[PDB]
């Protein structure tokens, strides 16, 4: 069936860069968006951003606009999430969701929210 | 590498304008076409070379017209037919018009042949309207639809089905924006262009009457092709050239070109319905 | 842009009689066409949140009778008609009308 | 029992939108139901069968055209005409209609009988065009018109006079347009649809030349009728639905559904301008 | 001495909108003009009374469709052609469609009096068909365009030349527009009308299928005519009358009728494109 | 002429519930709704609701909602006003007012407001 | 939801010369069709409001001269030309654009 | 080359009345607005009104309306504006700007904003 | 209408090196065509206000290279490549795209 898988956990020190990796399989992975969103330590579940993976029109939040980079790639079947400028609240558990549909005629972004990653935590000292 | 907006579209408007336009196209394009395949093909039993052209036309409208429900079904609501029925009918769709649209450029070519030169013309146009329109017309019609034969399947989002054409990435959608128009548009247009006026400029040498007709019938086939084709080509290429990222001024005018090409789209069937009365002149 | 709260922050509730989480949206969820898009999540100490109901007042498949929710225009809400001892966890609603999207505060279940 | 929300409509459009229409429609009509009822009842003193169809649809024709300055007026400036007016403006709206699309019908099923079996059509074309025309189109026109002439009256708010048709509730609204929708495009349809594809079926046998006539026009007078027709149809029965409560899609569709209406009625009126060209092929 | 509120309009739905209008105009009128001027000049070398006039009027649709590209380019982008290029297609803009209108009056006129009373009609025909045909229709136009030859001029704002007529005030533009209005709506329609219905009231004495014919095209010309030229002259007369400050619905009105006349204006030039179709039964 | 004639005076107790009724003779009674309006003492006049008398309905205000109907009769032209959860501050004048014009083909509400009724007080002890 | 104030609360005026009353909305009372609706109402003690102008500078038949309303967009005003013994009452301005309808304060003539 | 010229400096009394003229040269005088604007000393530059100088819908700011008059004259190709009710504070720096462009089919208002006159300086005491 | 704030106040800078001022507006300056208007004037004393760039990121005929704009939405700003001894003056950034039309308030290069 239909499943994305993460990578593993990983603690990293402050100032340094991380990346994230998030395999989908079961599914055409050239029709939905992959949106990137953040559980903090006792903190409600918190949205940065989102990639089409389908012409890679990405679009950021601006708590986190300016330190983050996406990156997709078909052949693998992968998204793939930097993130810069670490600090010292930036430990919490990732997790990618399918978000959004993409297609020739039907580019709508209210079909999704589906199907979640199992979620990497990275942790700062 | 930039900001993404999605369309917005006006759903309500829609709702009520596409099942009128499809029932209207549905309705006279099932009358015409049956009557004429049940007067040229069921009782004829002896057909000359216009009225193969009438058929294969006449087919190729029913086949469009088929379809037509399962498209105000989805535009009304949610696709309930399953993957299967999704590729055939846009596989329907796709054959459909690109015969009548070469059929209508190989009736005009019959035409060139027959009234320019019509002295050493028998051998020539029994073979174009035997053998060789086959392969011209259903042959790369068929050939066309690879693409969408494999690239369209229903996708599962929430609730709602969709009977979507699915493409990897925008360079696939460019190439075949920009080939389905540039077959469809300009080598019929430009066939009917170099040929009616050919035709009407040989017609004057020593006729009086028929030039008249002729210089009537060719205009009002002319406008009514390119009413019904010229928008809907226009909104696409302006819609490929926007993609291509050489034009610039935001993107409500996508959402703009967007509604535009929706509604041209839903017009422009009216071709189907309509070429029984305009080519009921072939036999004369 | 649109922030919510919901309520209670905490309800602890005894083990076989039903429950209600109510959460009310910054402005109306009512989009273009008419419909609404809201969705509860709940999540399990150690696991990822699973999607309960997906548009309000209905549910997805494979989930028990018990979970159904109720809504509209600002207010929402989403009513256990039983509580089981495998309904503990995290309670999420979250909308998808405008861009970006927002979660809910979060309520749990003792 | 639930939240009412009162119609918003594009005021300062329709007050450009319907004034034009109107006086299109108005000169049109006017000049060709005139000059068609100088033409045949005038000037001939003696008439054929098919000339007193034409007649009774002129007539029909020339007395909704007639009204249509009061509803220019209504539609640019505040009622100014009174009650008994609007009573009388009502009737005859609801007569013309009626009356023409049923010598429509009429005229269809006349020519079924003249054309199909023509050898023993003598007694019963005769006695359908004398006797039974009256009582088939212009009794029950009147007789439909009673909800009409009872219930239609004008209103005083603040300083605007309302012509407008009351009901006192919302069963009188739905079965008065089900009955209307039903009768206006559900009869006369059938019988144009099951009539005319028949006599270009029988024609086919032995005749080579008005095959294709009657293939031509049938399918002219088809489209034209349908394009004119259906929308509004189309928007009065799902403005029904809607009324019965088993359409619930908010009521923002309810105001775009009543916008699609109000621009539709006035399209539709076309048909009455329109006619004469349509049926100046009766005699041949 | 009230507060100015400044055009606000759909830049978006017009950039896409008046280029494929543009389009197909430019394309059909090209076509067909072109067809028809091979067809009468280039060829007969010895043209009949009705041949002049069509040759007149297909001159004059020419003329307008060349400046076509002018007014796409000017709709697209900035103004890139200079003062004289603008001044000359104002000129040729003005001069053309005047010239057309007052083509058909005559046609009518010739008609009128080939038709009535052709005993006796062989010298005034012959005069008005060589003589006062130019002093008639080419003179006046030229003479109107004396305004236009010297008002209109290019003017620099920030980066867009603005290729636009400008008036030193409001009354030299009233002035102008009801001066248009009243030749071209007027004139013209008043002689048609009052023409083609005397002439069908004399065909109907004698004569039994050219009654018929007659009353089917005349109709057919005037419903053409109406509904391309009354909504854009409605636009024209109800912008002058708020002008003179006596229609007073605030200025959201204004920005709606100003939408109206362009999209009408945009629309109305059909007539060049559908000329050559209606007026090809002069010859019987 | 026309005319609307409202109910006597009342008194209640606390909690109790009250019904107002108002006759409308003169005009057609079912061709413009009816608003219900309180006047309070030495308190501007407040509006709670409207009904269409004509399809049913009603509408209400946030002040009141959930504690208040509306029902017609169009046998007997007459609109009443069934008020529950009766408290010290409800003691008022209470008035009916023709408001907003309903047909076939009209359905505004800005035309109305003409005639009022004589108004009942009502007092809580 | 539209909030109304009237200027004065209270004006005493002697006989025999003109007053006026103003009041303005909180946004502009401008429908979208151009037309404004805006009316006042005359209440004298123990009788029913009465509706002196019903459309701005627009007033009813039967009532005198005296009573004249102007104003626009967002301020509006009424004046009476000459005070009689009989124009001593309440007075109230409210409109009729957006739901629900709203009055105004209330002003008493002395 | 196009040009704006104005008046002298002025001094006048509290209370009294001041015309401002603006001479426009080198273009044509009846196809651009005009509008008047004011730099205090020691403050951001201030609009006040604008003239169409044609069909002469003349608009005003709230901070300066009810108090001024603007009005053009063809013939001469003159703007003048004449101010009344003098304060202490009027005392600043006046600036006749072209601004908007007017004509038979465009009569929008952001084409402007290129030339400035030279500016007359007025002061009280 | 719309309100703008420049940053910074004064800026003193030494000949030889690039400088930048920045100005955002309260509301996104984008009209309906999707085009922005906002121009930038330089004022030395004694002298009017002369227009540098009109269209934000365009600048006039006869002014040197130096002087370029850049922005986009809410956020637009100058920047001087060089700076050059008779650069000294007051600088304001305008729009034109709403009525009324707002001025900038004001900064000093030193
Ligand atoms: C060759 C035979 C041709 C026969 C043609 C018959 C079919 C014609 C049907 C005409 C229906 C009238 C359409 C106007 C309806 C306007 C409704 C309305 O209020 O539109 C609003 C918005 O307006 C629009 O977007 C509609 C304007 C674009 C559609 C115009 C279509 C023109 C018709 C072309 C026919 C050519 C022949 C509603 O907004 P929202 O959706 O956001 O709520
Ligand atoms: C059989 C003979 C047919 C001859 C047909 C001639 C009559 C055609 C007239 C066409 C006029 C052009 C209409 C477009 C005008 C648009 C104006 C505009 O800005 O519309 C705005 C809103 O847009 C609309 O709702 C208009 C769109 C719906 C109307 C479209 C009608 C299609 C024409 C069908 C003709 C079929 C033949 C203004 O908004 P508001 O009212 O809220 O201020
Ligand atoms: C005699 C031969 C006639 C052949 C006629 C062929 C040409 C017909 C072309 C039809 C194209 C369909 C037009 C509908 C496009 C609507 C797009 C849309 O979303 O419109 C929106 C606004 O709607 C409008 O203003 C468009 C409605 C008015 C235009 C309607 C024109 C009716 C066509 C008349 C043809 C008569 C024959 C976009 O808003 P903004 O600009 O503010 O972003
Ligand atoms: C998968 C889909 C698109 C396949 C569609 C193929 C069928 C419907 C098409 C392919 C070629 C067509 C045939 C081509 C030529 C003729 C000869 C003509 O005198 C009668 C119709 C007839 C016999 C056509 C009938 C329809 C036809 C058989
Ligand atoms: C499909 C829609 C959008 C466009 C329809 C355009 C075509 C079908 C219309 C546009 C103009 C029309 C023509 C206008 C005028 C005439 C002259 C008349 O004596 C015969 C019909 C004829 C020749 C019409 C035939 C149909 C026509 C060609
Ligand atoms: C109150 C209104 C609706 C009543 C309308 C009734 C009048 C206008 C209608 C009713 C029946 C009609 C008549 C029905 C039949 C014919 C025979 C025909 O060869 C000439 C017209 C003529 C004589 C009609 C003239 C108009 C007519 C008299
Ligand atoms: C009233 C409006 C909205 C709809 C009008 C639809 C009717 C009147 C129009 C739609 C398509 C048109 C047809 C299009 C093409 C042709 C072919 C030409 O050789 C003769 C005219 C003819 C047959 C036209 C007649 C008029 C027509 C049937
Ligand atoms: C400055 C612009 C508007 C001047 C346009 C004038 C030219 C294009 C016009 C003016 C009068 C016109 C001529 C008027 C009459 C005839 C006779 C006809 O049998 C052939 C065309 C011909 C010869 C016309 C050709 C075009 C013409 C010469
Ligand atoms: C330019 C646009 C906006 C308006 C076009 C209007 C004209 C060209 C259209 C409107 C209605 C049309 C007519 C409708 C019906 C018929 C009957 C048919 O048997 C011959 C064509 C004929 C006579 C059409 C010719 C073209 C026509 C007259």
């Amino acid at each position: 069936q239909v499943q994305l898988v993460q990578s593993g956990a990983e603690v990293k020190k402050p100032g340094a860069s991380v990346k994230v990796s998030c395999k989908a399989s079961g599914y055409t992975f050239t029709s939905y968006g992959i949106s990137w969103v953040r559980q903090a330590p006792g903190q409600g579940i918190e949205w940065m951003g989102w990639i089409s993976t389908y012409n890679g029109n990405r679009n950021y939040a601006q708590k986190v606009q300016g330190r983050v980079t996406m990156t997709t790639d078909r052949s693998t079947s992968t998204a793939y999430m930097d993130l810069r400028s670490l600090r010292s609240d930036d430990t919490a558990v990732y997790y990618c969701a399918r978000h959004g549909i993409t297609g020739a005629r039907n580019y709508y972004y209210h079909y999704g929210m589906d199907v979640w990653g199992q979620g990497t935590t990275v942790t700062v000292s | 590498m930039k900001e993404p907006c999605f369309r917005e579209e006006n759903a309500n408007f829609n709702k009520i304008f596409l099942p009128t336009i499809y029932s209207i196209i549905f309705l006279t394009g099932i009358v015409g076409n049956g009557l004429v395949i049940l007067v040229m093909g069921y009782q004829k039993k002896l057909r000359s070379m216009t009225d193969k052209y009438r058929l294969h036309l006449s087919v190729a409208d029913l086949l469009f017209v088929i379809t037509l429900p399962f498209w105000a079904v989805d535009a009304v609501a949610n696709w309930y037919f399953g993957n299967f029925l999704c590729k055939a009918v846009h596989v329907i769709y796709t054959v459909s018009l690109y015969s009548s649209v070469l059929i209508l450029a190989f009736i005009s070519l019959d035409r060139y042949l027959a009234i320019v030169h019509a002295t050493n013309s028998q051998r020539p146009r029994k073979l174009l309207a035997e053998k060789v329109v086959y392969v011209g017309v259903w042959i790369p019609a068929l050939l066309l639809t690879i693409p969408d034969f494999i690239f369209a399947n229903v996708s599962e989002a929430d609730d709602r089905y969709i009977c979507d054409r699915f493409y990897p990435n925008d360079l696939w959608v460019v190439v075949f924006q920009f080939q389905h128009i540039m077959v469809g548009l300009i080598l019929p247009g430009i066939v009917i262009l170099s040929c009616y006026c050919i035709i009407i400029s040989k017609l004057s040498h020593s006729k009086g009457h028929q030039k008249r007709k002729a210089l009537k019938t060719t205009v009002i086939l002319i406008l009514a092709f390119f009413a019904c084709w010229l928008p809907y080509y226009i909104g696409i290429s302006i819609d490929s050239f926007i993609l291509l990222e050489i034009i610039k001024q935001g993107c409500e005018f996508e959402n703009t070109v967007h509604k535009w090409i929706s509604i041209t789209e839903a017009l422009a069937f009216f071709h189907c319905c309509l070429n029984p009365i305009l080519y009921a002149f072939l036999g004369a | 842009d649109v922030v919510m709260t919901q309520s209670p922050l905490s309800l602890p509730v005894t083990l076989g009689q039903p429950a209600s989480i109510s959460c009310r949206s910054s402005q109306s969820l009512v989009y273009t066409d008419g419909n609404t898009y809201l969705n509860w999540f709940q999540q399990r100490p150690g696991q990822s949140p699973r999607r309960l109901i997906y548009k309000v007042s209905n549910r997805d498949s494979g989930v028990p009778d018990r979970f159904s929710g109720s809504g509209s225009g600002t207010d929402f809400t989403l009513k256990i008609s039983r509580v089981e001892a495998e309904d503990v966890g995290f309670y999420y609603c979250m909308q998808n009308t405008h861009w970006p999207l927002t979660f809910g505060g979060g309520t749990k279940v003792e």
